[PDB]
């Protein structure tokens, strides 16, 4: 948990790892507010809404391969919180 | 398309949850709400009034009405502002080209010299008189 | 292990097509931590202010 939150902070900032304090704390902090999801989980709609942005803005193609790309993660087994990644690379866009 | 989203989560529910007459009521409620707007706005046209430009005119209205709820005022702005995209094309091929084409009728000028150009009070802008005779 | 990478790269091509800034290293990590139930929400907006 602490481990990896803490080299997120140092990846991302690029600084080593004494040199991520200030932000260490703040992620903490804010984490430790809302540490688990407070949203019901389902997988369904995060695809949607990942799908209704490429409508909106006209990058069918890209959207029609995302569902070919969503169905292989799920079809290989080894994740469990699918929604919650995808969800995050959405946020992230 | 929004709507049929949120059935399909009720069905998840289904899946994994357990009966609750609440979990109904309360997801359901923040769209009922939407569905009963978006049905009166319906339910005016379906007794056969208005026409295309005054159908505009109305839902103007209505977006002016709707001013205090700030909730379904969002519902009612992303009508009149994505119904207005088709009108305010032909506005701007009307003031700016001054040619006036129309498959059925949608703007109220009407063709048919100093030249007379005919307008209908069947159909009417969204904002009133004064900016319709300029 | 091999079905791991495989994983790795369908997350790097989505990661890619949603044109989020995220690299490889950062998304292993983003990963290990949504796995361990971590509100996606919460992170997202750590992330941000991690990129400004």
């Amino acid at each position: 948990p602490n481990v990896l939150l803490q080299n997120l902070c140092c990846r991302i900032l690029g600084k080593g790892e004494a040199d991520v304090a200030q932000q260490f704390q703040y992620a903490v902090r804010v984490i430790g507010s809302n540490f688990a999801p407070t949203v019901e989980r389902d997988e369904f709609l995060v695809t949607e809404k990942i799908k209704k942005e490429f409508v909106r803005q006209r990058r069918e193609a890209d959207g029609a391969l995302f569902s070919e790309l969503h169905r292989k993660l799920q079809s290989q087994g080894v994740l469990k919180n699918r929604w919650s990644i995808l969800y995050l690379l959405l946020s992230l866009s | 398309k929004e709507y049929m989203i949120l059935i399909s989560q009720l069905e998840h529910l289904q899946r994994q949850g357990l009966l609750s007459l609440q979990k109904l009521w309360f997801y359901i409620q923040p769209t009922l709400r939407t569905m009963e707007v978006l049905a009166s706005i319906a339910t005016s046209l379906n007794k056969g009034e208005c026409f295309g430009g005054a159908t505009l005119s109305l839902l103007h209205d209505r977006t002016f009405g709707y001013t205090g709820d700030s909730q379904a005022q969002e519902l009612c702005l992303y009508l009149t502002k994505a119904a207005s995209a088709p009108y305010f094309d032909i506005l701007e091929r009307w003031i700016y080209r001054g040619i006036i084409n129309d498959p059925y009728s949608e703007f109220m000028v009407e063709e048919h010299w100093d030249q007379r150009y005919t307008i209908v009070q069947q159909q009417i802008p969204s904002f009133l008189q004064k900016v319709a005779d300029k | 292990m091999s079905a791991v990478r495989e994983t790795m790269d369908v997350l790097l091509e989505i990661s890619r097509l949603l044109n989020t800034g995220l690299d490889m290293e950062t998304l292993s990590i983003c990963v290990r931590l949504c796995e361990q139930g971590i509100n996606p929400e919460a992170l997202s907006s750590v992330i941000k202010e991690l990129r400004r």
